[PDB]
C-alpha cells in the first residue's frame, strides 16, 4: 500500500539515521533529490574518520554533476579538509568574574558547520515527501 | 640540537608552521632547549646567531597556540630574561648578535611583561656609548643603526613608574644631528599690520608647509628620539634648551603636515607637552587655535601606534580649561562652532547602541562617556543638551544595576572562592571588569548633577539615589569581607567610592528634593562606619584579627573618600535648624570631626574646618560644646602655617576666619573672649594693608578682607566704647579708613559703614 | 632655465596651482616675459628691488615677511601691476564698481568695506572669471575684520561665495538669488538651500577665516572655517563658470586672500593629495606589434563598433611583449648595440609567445649590424608613447570629458601632473 | 559610425602635440629622462647584464670593482636566481634560499601562494589512491591553519582539492603555469621593497657616487599603507544630533585574555587591547601614491596609462591618430 | 564669579506688584549668585532663587515659581535682545529692540547713565561690577513644591538693582499683559556665614 511502503521510508530516514532503503529516489527520478541524497551519504561516510570510501563515492557519484552544480562541491571538497576542526569551577569563576584566564599547567566556519546540522536530516525527508506526494 | 647544520635545517623546517612549533615544546622534543638557550663566552658568533635565530622562531606563536602550549612556554621566556649572559657584555659582542638579542628581548618584553627584567642598567651604559662613539661621529654600519632603533623601541615600553643627564645628552645630540639636515626646507610668507628675516611676529595663524623625511631610518630614528626626550628633558637643568628655541618650534609646526602617522603623533605630543606640564601656557589659544584641527584629524587614521591616544589628549585639554578657567573654554568654544561636538555627540549615541558589544566596544564606549561627561562639566548648555534625550538615565541605572548585581555575586560566593584560590593568587587577584564603565557613569552623574533645575525637574527619581546608596554599602562591605584580593583587585573599588560620594554630596544639599529620601535611607549610619574603620581614621587602633587586611591594605591612597565624607556632612548642615544638628551629633560625636582636623592632606583638612563653620555656624550650644572640646592659639597656628597661595589652603582660611566670624556673636562674654586675644588681630592687620601696590602676601583678595571687616562689625555698654578705644589704638581705624579706596564697591561700602558706626560710637 | 628660474616661479605663483596641469600656461606665460628677469634670501632680495615685497599707510599700515632658518646658528648652539604685465588669467583683486557704492584699498585685496556716504546689500565679484576646462581645485580665503557692532560678538551680515556668469536688485535687496551659491553669515544658512538642508553650519563672527573652494573632479563647491572643512555644499555642478562673488552691509570690513603672496590657513595642499593618490590608484591598479592605424579611410577617422581600442593588460602578457619590443627598438635606434645585444641574452636567459618576441630583436639586430657594416665600409616609436599620453591628457582636459557614461562620475584625469610625478 | 565631438587631421594631431611637448626639456622633442627609465627598468627587472652594460654607458662604472659593488648593493644575481628558481618549479629551494640570503623576516601573505603552487607543482609532477592521502595529510598539515584566518583562502584551499579529486572552467586557469610567472614578479616585487632602505642608508650613509633608481630624492616615500576615512569625528556632518534607538542594557548583549603573576626588577606596559578605536569603528582615501607606486617599472606604468587615455579618449567620441612604427 | 553685599545666597527681599489698581504681595528668596569678573561664554545662570507670592487669585492664597536670572555687562550680554546669542536657555529672554528700550528708559538710573546711540556707547563701559547700578533679567522656570490657577508665568522681568541701598525696581514684560506692571523690592533684614559648594 501507497502509505505504508511512505510512512517505512520516511522512518528509516528520520527515526533511524541510515541512507539505504532509499533505493527508489537511486533508480526512480526520470523528470534535485538524487545530487542532495548523495551528498548526505558523502558528508554521513565523512563523519565517521573513514576516508577512501569517501574519496571513491566522490569521485564515482559526484564527479558527473559537476556541470550543473559547482559550488556544493566547492563546499564538500573543504570540508574534506576542515572536517578534523570544525566539528567536536576556577574557570567558570574567573571567566563570569574578570574575563580572564588561567594558564594550563604543563610544566567563522559557519557553512561547514551549516552542513553538518542535524536539520540536515529533517529537511532531506521532507523534500523526499513533498516529491513522493507530488508524484502520487 | 648540535653543529649548524642541524640548527640551519631545524630553522627552515619551522617558517609560519604553528603546529610543528607547539610539537617542538612537547616532552620527547624539550631537550633542545638544554642546549639552545645555554650559550657561554664560546662557541663561535655563527653558532650564537643560529641559537638566537632558533629561539626567535620557536618563541612566535599566535595567542591560542600560546594558551594550548601552556606555562611552560612562560618558563622558557623566564629563563631567557634569568639565565641568558649577552646583555653584560653588550660593549664585547658582536654587532648581529647584539641585534638578534635585542630583537628577542623586544618580544619577549611583548609577550609576557610582567616577568622582571634585571638588566635595564647594562642596556642603557651600552646604547650611550654606542651612539655617542659609533653613530655622531659617521662611521657607523647599518647593524648599529638597526640596534639602536631596537634599542629605542624596547626603552619606550618601560613602565617608569646621574645617568640620565648622560642619556638626555645623547638623545639631543641624536636630534640635533639628524634634523640639521633638513631645516633649509622651511618657508613661510605672512603679511603683518603694524625687511625679512626679523621674525617679528609669529601670531599669523597659518604653518610652514610640510617637511618630507625620505629616509626612512631618519624617521624612526627622529620619532622614538623626540618620544623619549619628551621622556627625560623636564628633569634636566639648563638654559637655551632645545623646547625653547623659535626655529625648531616652527620645525616641528612644518612636521605636523607630513606623511608619515608617528611623525604626525610625536609632533602633537611635543606641542601640547607644555600645556599640562609648563604653568601660564594656558594663555596661549592662539597656538590652540592653529593646532586642534590637525589633533581632531587625527582620529581617522586606522593604524595608530600604542603610544598615542587622540581621546586621552583631548579629554586632558577639556579638563585643563574646566578646572583653571571655568565659565571659558576655547577649546569648547572651537569645536562647537565647527560641528565637531555634534559629530562627537552622534557617534557616542551610535555606539551606546550596537546590537553585540565586546571588550573593545566597551572600552570606545567608556572613552566616548567621559568625554561627554568633559562637556558638561561647566556648562548648562550641555547639560540640558544631554538630557533632552530621555533615554540616558535608563542606561545609567542598568549600569549601576549591574556593577551592583556583580558585586553581591562576589559577596554571596567568598568562602568558595577563596578557599580554591588561595594557594596561586594568594593576594594576586584581578579587578572586576566593570570598574572603568561604572566609574565613567558615576563621572557622568556627578556633572549632570551641578545644575539644580535639573535636580529639580528631570533627575527627581528615587532609583538613582537607591543605586548610589546600594553601591557604597556594598563597595564598603567587600572592602570589609574580601582583603585577600590585594591591592589590585582593591584599587578601582575604592576608587568608585570616592567618586559615588561625591556624586552623592550634591543630591544631598539644600533645595533638592532627594535630601529627605537620603535621609531616610541613612547616610548616616554609612558613613558613621566609614568614619570609624581604622583604614580611614588614622588615630584609632586594629584588633588582633585585621593584622592580614592591615597587610593586604596598607599602601592604598584613601583621601578623595574622607573629603568628600566631610563634604556631605557640611551639605547636611547647611541652613538647618538645632534639631537636625543634634540628631547627627547624637550619631557622629565631635570626637570624629575633631580627630580629623590634623591630617596630612590639605583637602582633608579644609572640609574639616568647613563642617565645624557649618556646624557653629548660628548655634549658641555647639559653640560652647566645640569649647569644652579642646584653645585659640591653634587657630593661629593654622592660620599662620597655611600658605594662602594655594586654592585648598585659601579655602581652609576662610573657613577658620568665618569660625571666628560665628565664634564672636554667641555673646558678650565670647565677643570680649575674642577681643583679648591679640595675635588674630595682628593677622587682620597683615590682610588689611595688602593694596593693588602689595600684593605679595595673602595674594590681595577681597573675601578675606570682607570676612575681617565681618569680624570687626560683630565686635560690637561702657565695654563696647572700651573694645572700640582698644581697636582704634591697635592701629585698625587707620587701616578702615585707607580700605575706603579699593578698587571693589563691597568693601568700600562695608568700610564706609563700619567707620562711621564706629565714630558714632566714638 | 636656471634654478633662479624655479625659485622666481616657486616665488611668484600660489603653491598649490603649480602642482596641478595647469601650470603648463603658468611657466609658458614666465618663458614668454622672461626678459625682465643662503642664496634663496640674495633672489628674494632681488625680487624686492623690483618687484612685489614691501608696503594704506595712513593707519593700517601692512608688511610682507619672509621666513628665513639659520641653521649654521643651530648647528654652532645645539651641536655637538606685476600680473597685469604677466598676463595672469586667474583671478587676483576685487572689481571696484561703476558707481561710487564701496571702497576697497589700492591693492583691491588689503581692506574692502561699503562706502559709508553712499539697508541694501552692496555687491561686487572678482576681477576675472574661472574658464571650467582648464583648472582642477579652485581656493580663496577672507578674513572678516568689521562687525556693525549691533548683530553680535559672533554674527556678522556677509554673504561670500561664487556666482554662476551669464537681477542685480535682488543682490542689492535680499543678498542673492538663483545665480548664487553662498554661506550666509548672519543666519548660518546655504544660499537657495531649500531643501531641508538647513543644518549645515553656524553663522561665522569677527576674526573667523572662511576658504570657498571648489573642485572640478566631484564637481562640487565646498567651505571650510577656520581651519576645518565643512562638507561639499553644492554638488553636480561641471561645465558651469563661476566667479568669486561678495556682498556686504555698510557695517562690515573683510581682507581677502588669493593665495599669491600669503600662506593658506586650510592647508589645501593635502586635500589636493588625497585626490591626487585616489586617481592615481583607480588608473594603475603578432598581436604585439604597433602597425598602422587601421581605421583611417579617404583621410578622415571614422569609428567601429567595438568597445575598446587598446586590449593591451598585464593578464595575457601582450604589454610586457610590447614593451620589450619598443625597448630594443629604441635602444637600436641610438647607438647602444652592446646593451641591446645583453638585453637579447637576458631575455633568451628568462624565458624557460615569448621566442617571437626573441626572434624578431635577433632579426633587429642582424639588420642593425649588417647596415653599421655596410656604413663603414663604403667609405622613434618610444618617445611618441610620452609625447602622445601629454598630448591626450591636455585633449581630455580641455574638452570636458565624462567619467564613465555620465555626467557625474569623478574626471580621475585632471588630478594627474604627468611630467613633475609620473616622469620624475 | 562616426565620433562626432572632435577628430582631429594628422597634420592637427602633430600641431597639438607640438603645442606643448616644449616642456619635456625643462623638466630634467626629445626626452631627457628616458634613459633613466631604461636603467631603472633593467634593474628592476633583474635583468643583470643589460643593468650592468646601461649603468656603464651612463658612468656609474670605472672597473670589475665597481660591477662587484653595484651587483651586491641592488641584489641583481640573487634575485635573478630566486625568479628562476621559482619559474623552473622548484620552490622549496627558493624558500630555502631566499631563508639563506636575505633572512627570516622576508617571511615571518606571499608564504601561503608559495605552499599553494608548492601542492599544484607536485599535483602535476604526480600526473607523469594512497597518494591522495598523502596530499590530504600534507594540506592539512600544512595550509589549514593559515587558510582559517579569513574567507577567500578557504576558496582557494577547496579549487585545490576540487582540482585533486578530479581525474572543467576556472581550474585550467589555476592548472596553468603563467601562475608561476605570475608568483615570480611578485616574490620580487617584495624583495626589492625589503631591501629598499638599506640601499638608501648605503648611499646616504657611505658617500657613494651610485644613484637611488628608486623614488628619486625630490619625493616622499614610505613603507606603511594608512587609511583616511571621512565617515568618523570630523565636522563635515550638518548641525542635527541622533538619539538612543535601543533600551536592552549593555550586559545583556555581552574569555580570552591570560593572568600572569610576576616574578630592581624591571616591567613593561601591557598593550593588552590598546587598537580598540580601531577595532571599533569598522561597526560605525588612502596613501596608495607614495607607499605603493614606487615599487614597479616606471615603464609598465606609464604603457598602462597610454592604454587607458587612449581609451578614454575613443569612449567620448573623440578621435585622435594612434602611434605606428 | 563674584558675589556682592546684597546678592548673597541667602537674602530675602519683599515688597509689592502694582497690577490693574490693586497691588499683590511679593518674596524673593536668592538660592545661587555668582556673576562672572572676566569674559564670559558658559550659560550657566549668573542667580537663581524662589519668587514666592500670596494674595493672588482666589483659587490659592499664594503660589511660588523657581526663577533663573543674567545679569548685563555690556560685552555679549548687551543692553538690547540683538546682542545676545541664539540659544535655547536665552531665546525665552529675547524681545523686540524698540519695547526693550521703552522698557529701559522708564528707569530714572538708565536716563542718569546716559537709538543707536545707546549701542555706540555701551562698548565704552567698563567694569560694569563696579557700579552703582546692575542691570539684569529673570525668568520663570517651573513651580517650586510641585516641580495651577490661572495665572501665566510666560514673561520675564527687568530688574534694576542699586547696590549701596539693595533697592531692586523693574518690569513685568509679556505680549498679552499690560505691558507696565512693576515691582519694588527692599532688603528686609545676618551676621552668621552658612556657606556651600557644588561638586
Amino acid at each position: 500500500v501507497l502509505l505504508e511502503a511512505n510512512r517505512i521510508s520516511t522512518s528509516l530516514l528520520h527515526e533511524r539515521n541510515l541512507l539505504p532503503l532509499i533505493s527508489w529516489i537511486n533508480e526512480n527520478k526520470k523528470t534535485i533529490l538524487e545530487f542532495q541524497a548523495r551528498l548526505q551519504e558523502y558528508i554521513e561516510l565523512l563523519k565517521v574518520d573513514n576516508y577512501t570510501d569517501a574519496i571513491v563515492c566522490f569521485q564515482r557519484f559526484l564527479l558527473p554533476f559537476v556541470k550543473s552544480n559547482f559550488t556544493d562541491l566547492k563546499l564538500a571538497s573543504g570540508l574534506l579538509i576542515f572536517i578534523k576542526y570544525c566539528n567536536d569551577k576556577k574557570d567558570r569563576i574567573f571567566q563570569h568574574f574578570f574575563h580572564k584566564s588561567l594558564p594550563r599547567i604543563t610544566s567563522d566556519f559557519e557553512r561547514y558547520l551549516n552542513l553538518l546540522d542535524d536539520q540536515r536530516w529533517s529537511v532531506l525527508n521532507d523534500l523526499f515527501l513533498s516529491d513522493f506526494y507530488s508524484m502520487y | 640540537a648540535y653543529s649548524l647544520e642541524n640548527l640551519k635545517k631545524i630553522s627552515n623546517s619551522l617558517v609560519g608552521d604553528q603546529l610543528a612549533k607547539v610539537d617542538y615544546f612537547l616532552a620527547p622534543k624539550c631537550q633542545i632547549f638544554q642546549c639552545l638557550l645555554s650559550i657561554e663566552q664560546s662557541d663561535g658568533v655563527e653558532l650564537k646567531n643560529a641559537k638566537l635565530d632558533l629561539l626567535y622562531t620557536l618563541l612566535h606563536l599566535e595567542p591560542q597556540q600560546r594558551d594550548i602550549v601552556g606555562t611552560y612556554y612562560f618558563d622558557i621566556v623566564s629563563a631567557i630574561y634569568k639565565s641568558m649572559s649577552l646583555a653584560s657584555s653588550f660593549t664585547k659582542n658582536n654587532s648581529s648578535t647584539n641585534y638578534k638579542y635585542i630583537k628577542l628581548l623586544n618580544l619577549c618584553a611583548g609577550v609576557y611583561p610582567n616577568c622582571g627584567f634585571p638588566d635595564l642598567q647594562y642596556l642603557q651604559n651600552g646604547f650611550i656609548q654606542l651612539v655617542n662613539h659609533k653613530f655622531l661621529r659617521s662611521k657607523c654600519k647599518i647593524d648599529e643603526v638597526v640596534t639602536i632603533i631596537e634599542l629605542l623601541k624596547l626603552f619606550l615600553l618601560v613602565d617608569e613608574k646621574y645617568q640620565d643627564f648622560k642619556m638626555a645628552e645623547s638623545l639631543e645630540h641624536i636630534i640635533v644631528k639628524i634634523s640639521s639636515k633638513y631645516l633649509d626646507q622651511i618657508s613661510l610668507k605672512y603679511i603683518v599690520r603694524l625687511p625679512f628675516d626679523n621674525k617679528g611676529v609669529d601670531c599669523t595663524r597659518a604653518i610652514p608647509k610640510k617637511i618630507n623625511i625620505s629616509n626612512m631610518y631618519d624617521s624612526s630614528l627622529l620619532s622614538l628620539a623626540l618620544l623619549l626626550y619628551l621622556r627625560y628633558h623636564y628633569m634636566i637643568p639648563g638654559d637655551r634648551k632645545l623646547r625653547n628655541d623659535a626655529t625648531f618650534k616652527m620645525f616641528v609646526l612644518g612636521l605636523l603636515k607630513s606623511n608619515d602617522v608617528n611623525i604626525r603623533c610625536v609632533a602633537l605630543k611635543f606641542l601640547l607637552q607644555p600645556y599640562f606640564t609648563e604653568d601660564k601656557k594656558w594663555e596661549d589659544t592662539r597656538t590652540l587655535e592653529k593646532i586642534l584641527p590637525y589633533l581632531v584629524k587625527s582620529f581617522n587614521y586606522d593604524p595608530l601606534p600604542w603610544w598615542f591616544d587622540p581621546f586621552d589628549m583631548l579629554d586632558s585639554l577639556i579638563v585643563l580649561y574646566n578646572e583653571i578657567t571655568p565659565m571659558n573654554n576655547p577649546v569648547l568654544t572651537t569645536l562647537a562652532h565647527t560641528n565637531v561636538i555634534f559629530c562627537i555627540l552622534s557617534r557616542f549615541a551610535q555606539c551606546l547602541s550596537l546590537p553585540q558589544h565586546n571588550e573593545a566596544t566597551l572600552k570606545t564606549t567608556t572613552k566616548f562617556i567621559k568625554i561627554c561627561a568633559s562637556f558638561a562639566a561647566s556648562d548648562e548648555k550641555y547639560r540640558l543638551l544631554l538630557l533632552n534625550d530621555t533615554l540616558l538615565l535608563n542606561h545609567l541605572e542598568y549600569g549601576l544595576e549591574s556593577h551592583i548585581t556583580l558585586i553581591q555575586d562576589f559577596i554571596s560566593l567568598k568562602d568558595e572562592i577563596k578557599e580554591t584560590t588561595t594557594e596561586s593568587h594568594s593576594m594576586c587577584l584581578p579587578p572586576i571588569y566593570d570598574h572603568d564603565f561604572v566609574a565613567a557613569w558615576l563621572l557622568l552623574l556627578k556633572s549632570f548633577s551641578r545644575s539644580v533645575s535639573a535636580l529639580r525637574t528631570t533627575l527627581k527619581r528615587n532609583k538613582i539615589a537607591q543605586l548610589l546608596l546600594q553601591i557604597l554599602s556594598k563597595t564598603y562591605t567587600l572592602t570589609k569581607e574580601c582583603y585577600f584580593a590585594g591591592q589590585d583587585f582593591m584599587k578601582p573599588e575604592i576608587m568608585i567610592m570616592g567618586i559615588t560620594l561625591g556624586s552623592i554630596c550634591n543630591f544631598v544639599v539644600e533645595f533638592s528634593n532627594l535630601q529627605s529620601f537620603m535621609l531616610r535611607n541613612g547616610i548616616i549610619d554609612i558613613i558613621e562606619k566609614m568614619l570609624t574603620d581604622p583604614l580611614f581614621n588614622s588615630k584609632k587602633a586594629w584588633d588582633d584579627n585585621e593584622d592580614e587586611r592591615r597587610i593586604a591594605l596598607q599602601g592604598i591612597p584613601v583621601h578623595e573618600v574622607k573629603a568628600n565624607s566631610l563634604w556631605v556632612l557640611r551639605h547636611l548642615m547647611y541652613n538647618c535648624q538645632n534639631e537636625e544638628k543634634f540628631q547627627l551629633l547624637a550619631k557622629i560625636p565631635m570626637n570624629l570631626i575633631l580627630d580629623f582636623i590634623n591630617d596630612p592632606c590639605w583637602a582633608v583638612q579644609a572640609q574639616c574646618f568647613q563642617l565645624l563653620r557649618n556646624l557653629t555656624c548660628n548655634s549658641r550650644k555647639i559653640v560652647n560644646i566645640l569649647l569644652e572640646k579642646f584653645l585659640f592659639e591653634f587657630l593661629a597656628k593654622k592660620m599662620r602655617l597655611l600658605n594662602p597661595l594655594d586654592t585648598q589652603q585659601k579655602k581652609a582660611m576662610e573657613g577658620i576666619l568665618y569660625i571666628i566670624v560665628n565664634l564672636a556673636a554667641v555673646n558678650e562674654n565670647k565677643k570680649q573672649l575674642v577681643i583679648e586675644q591679640d595675635e588674630i588681630l595682628n593677622i587682620m592687620s597683615e590682610i588689611l594693608v595688602e593694596t593693588t601696590t602689595d600684593s605679595s602676601s595673602n595674594g590681595n583678595d577681597s573675601n578675606l578682607k570682607l570676612a575681617c571687616l565681618w569680624v570687626l562689625n560683630n565686635l560690637l555698654t561702657r565695654a563696647t566704647v572700651e573694645r572700640c578705644r582698644k581697636l582704634v589704638e591697635v592701629g585698625l581705624y587707620d587701616l578702615v579708613r585707607k580700605n575706603i579706596t579699593d578698587e571693589s564697591l563691597s568693601v568700600r561700602e562695608k568700610a564706609r559703614t563700619l567707620l562711621y558706626h564706629m565714630d558714632l560710637l566714638l | 632655465m636656471d634654478d633662479v628660474d624655479r625659485e622666481f616661479i616657486n616665488c611668484l605663483f600660489p603653491s598649490y596651482l603649480l602642482q596641478q596641469p595647469v601650470a603648463y600656461d603658468l611657466w609658458i606665460l614666465y618663458l614668454q616675459h622672461r626678459k625682465l628677469f643662503l642664496t634663496r634670501k640674495e633672489i628674494w632680495s632681488k625680487l624686492m628691488n623690483l618687484g612685489v615685497l614691501g608696503t594704506n599707510d595712513d593707519y593700517l599700515i601692512q608688511v610682507y615677511k619672509y621666513f628665513y632658518p639659520d641653521v649654521n646658528d643651530f648647528t654652532l648652539r645645539f651641536g655637538v601691476d606685476i600680473y597685469k604685465i604677466l598676463g595672469y588669467f586667474l583671478p587676483s583683486r576685487w572689481q571696484a564698481q561703476p558707481n561710487n557704492s564701496l571702497q576697497l584699498s589700492q591693492d583691491g585685496i588689503t581692506h574692502l568695506q561699503p562706502n559709508p556716504d553712499y539697508v541694501d546689500f552692496a555687491v561686487t565679484w572678482a576681477n576675472k572669471s574661472l574658464p571650467d576646462n582648464k583648472l582642477t581645485i579652485f581656493y580663496y580665503e577672507i578674513k572678516v575684520l568689521s562687525v556693525t557692532s549691533t548683530e553680535s560678538a559672533e554674527n556678522s551680515n556677509i554673504v561670500i561665495g561664487y556666482k554662476l556668469v551669464e537681477s542685480i536688485n535682488k543682490c542689492q535687496k535680499y543678498g542673492f538669488d538663483l545665480n548664487v551659491f553662498g554661506y550666509c553669515g548672519f543666519d548660518g544658512l546655504i544660499t537657495n538651500s531649500t531643501e531641508q538642508s538647513k543644518e549645515y553650519a553656524k553663522p561665522f563672527g569677527r576674526d573667523d577665516v572662511i576658504g570657498c573652494g571648489i573642485n572640478f573632479i566631484d564637481g562640487s563647491i565646498f567651505f571650510t572655517k577656520n581651519g576645518i572643512h565643512l562638507g561639499n555644499a553644492f554638488t553636480d555642478l561641471n561645465d558651469l563658470e563661476f566667479v568669486p562673488y561678495v556682498a556686504l552691509r555698510p557695517g562690515n570690513s573683510i581682507k581677502t586672500n588669493f593665495g599669491l603672496n600669503e600662506d593658506f590657513v586650510f592647508d589645501i595642499i593635502g586635500y589636493q593629495d588625497k585626490w591626487k593618490s585616489l586617481a592615481y590608484e583607480h588608473i594603475c591598479r603578432l598581436k604585439f606589434l604597433l602597425g598602422e592605424d587601421n581605421r583611417f579611410i579617404d583621410g578622415k577617422l571614422v569609428r567601429p563598433d567595438v568597445n575598446n581600442i587598446n586590449n593591451l593588460s598585464v593578464d595575457d602578457g601582450s604589454l610586457p611583449n610590447t614593451l620589450n619590443v619598443m625597448i630594443n627598438d629604441y635602444l637600436i635606434h641610438e647607438g647602444l648595440v652592446d646593451v641591446a645585444k645583453g638585453f637579447l641574452k637576458d631575455l633568451q636567459k628568462d624565458a624557460v609567445e615569448s621566442k617571437d618576441v626573441i626572434r624578431h630583436n635577433e632579426r633587429q639586430i642582424m639588420k642593425e649590424e649588417r647596415m653599421v657594416k655596410i656604413r663603414q665600409e663604403l667609405r622613434c616609436a618610444l618617445e611618441n608613447v610620452i609625447s602622445n599620453t601629454r598630448a591626450m591628457l591636455s585633449t581630455l582636459l580641455e574638452y570636458n570629458a565624462f567619467g564613465s557614461t555620465n555626467s557625474s562620475d569623478p574626471r580621475y584625469y585632471k588630478a594627474i601632473n604627468f611630467d613633475e610625478d609620473v616622469l620624475n | 559610425f562616426t565620433y562626432g565631438k572632435k577628430c582631429f587631421t594628422k597634420e592637427e594631431w602633430k600641431e597639438q602635440v607640438a603645442k606643448y611637448s616644449a616642456m619635456g626639456e625643462l623638466y630634467a622633442p626629445i626626452e631627457p629622462t628616458l634613459p633613466r627609465l631604461l636603467l631603472n627598468y633593467f634593474v628592476s627587472m633583474a635583468y643583470e647584464d643589460s643593468s650592468i652594460r646601461m649603468a656603464k654607458e651612463l658612468g656609474f662604472i670605472r672597473n670589475n670593482k665597481d660591477i662587484a659593488v653595484f651587483n651586491d648593493l641592488y641584489k641583481i644575481k640573487e634575485r635573478f636566481h630566486i625568479k628562476h628558481l621559482i619559474k623552473l618549479g622548484r620552490i622549496n629551494e627558493a624558500m630555502e634560499e631566499i631563508n639563506s640570503i636575505f633572512g627570516l623576516e622576508v617571511l615571518e601573505d606571499l608564504h601561503f601562494k608559495l605552499l599553494l603552487l608548492n601542492l599544484i607543482e607536485m599535483i602535476r609532477s604526480h600526473h607523469q589512491n594512497d597518494f591522495i592521502l598523502n596530499l590530504i595529510q600534507y594540506s592539512q598539515n600544512k595550509l589549514a591553519i593559515k587558510a582559517s584566518s579569513s574567507v577567500k583562502k578557504m576558496q582557494e584551499l577547496e579549487l585545490a582539492m576540487t582540482l585533486l579529486l578530479f581525474p572543467p572552467k576556472s581550474l585550467q586557469n589555476l592548472y596553468s603555469i603563467s601562475l608561476r610567472s605570475k608568483i615570480a614578479d611578485l616574490v620580487n616585487e617584495k624583495l626589492l621593497k625589503f631591501i629598499h632602505p638599506r640601499i638608501q642608508f648605503e648611499i646616504s650613509n657611505n658617500n657613494s657616487k651610485f644613484p637611488d633608481l628608486l623614488n628619486s630624492d625630490k619625493k616622499i616615500i614610505t613603507q606603511n599603507f594608512t587609511v583616511y576615512n571621512n565617515n568618523l569625528v570630523n565636522g563635515s556632518n550638518g548641525t542635527k544630533i541622533t538619539h538612543i534607538s535601543s533600551d536592552q542594557p549593555i550586559n545583556e548583549k555581552m574569555a580570552n585574555s591570560v593572568w600572569l603573576n610576576q616574578r630592581a626588577a624591571t616591567t613593561f606596559h601591557n598593550l593588552e587591547n590598546k587598537n580598540y578605536w580601531n577595532q571599533t569603528s569598522e561597526l560605525l582615501f588612502n596613501n596608495y601614491y607614495s607607499s605603493e607606486f614606487p615599487y614597479e617599472p616606471r615603464l609598465t606604468q606609464i604603457m598602462k596609462l597610454w592604454c587607458w587615455c587612449e581609451n578614454q579618449l575613443h569612449h567620448n567620441q573623440i578621435g585622435v591618430p594612434r602611434v605606428e612604427n | 564669579t563674584v558675589c556682592t553685599n546684597y546678592l548673597r545666597p541667602r537674602m530675602q527681599f519683599t515688597g509689592y506688584q502694582i497690577s490693574g489698581y490693586k497691588r499683590y504681595q511679593v518674596t524673593v528668596n536668592l538660592k545661587t549668585v555668582d556673576l562672572p569678573k572676566k569674559d564670559c561664554t558658559s550659560l550657566s545662570p549668573h542667580l537663581s532663587g524662589f519668587l514666592s507670592i500670596r494674595g493672588l487669585t482666589n483659587q490659592h492664597p499664594e503660589i511660588s515659581t523657581y526663577f533663573e536670572a543674567y545679569a548685563v555687562n555690556h560685552k555679549e550680554l548687551g543692553f538690547l535682545s540683538s546682542s545676545w546669542k541664539d540659544e535655547p536657555v536665552l531665546n525665552e529672554f529675547k524681545a523686540t529692540d524698540q519695547t526693550d528700550l521703552e522698557h529701559w528708559i522708564n528707569f530714572p538710573s538708565f536716563r542718569q547713565l546716559f537709538i543707536s546711540r545707546i549701542f555706540s556707547q555701551e562698548k565704552q563701559f567698563d567694569n560694569y561690577l563696579n557700579e552703582r547700578f546692575i542691570f539684569m533679567k529673570w525668568k520663570e522656570k517651573f513651580l517650586v513644591p510641585d516641580a495651577v490657577d490661572g495665572a501665566s508665568y510666560d514673561g520675564f522681568y527687568y530688574i534694576v538693582h542699586d547696590q549701596v541701598t539693595g533697592n531692586i525696581q523693574g518690569f513685568y514684560y509679556h505680549q498679552d499683559a499690560e505691558k507696565f506692571q512693576q515691582l519694588e523690592l527692599v532688603p528686609s533684614l545676618e551676621s552668621s556665614d552658612c556657606s556651600f559648594e557644588f561638586a
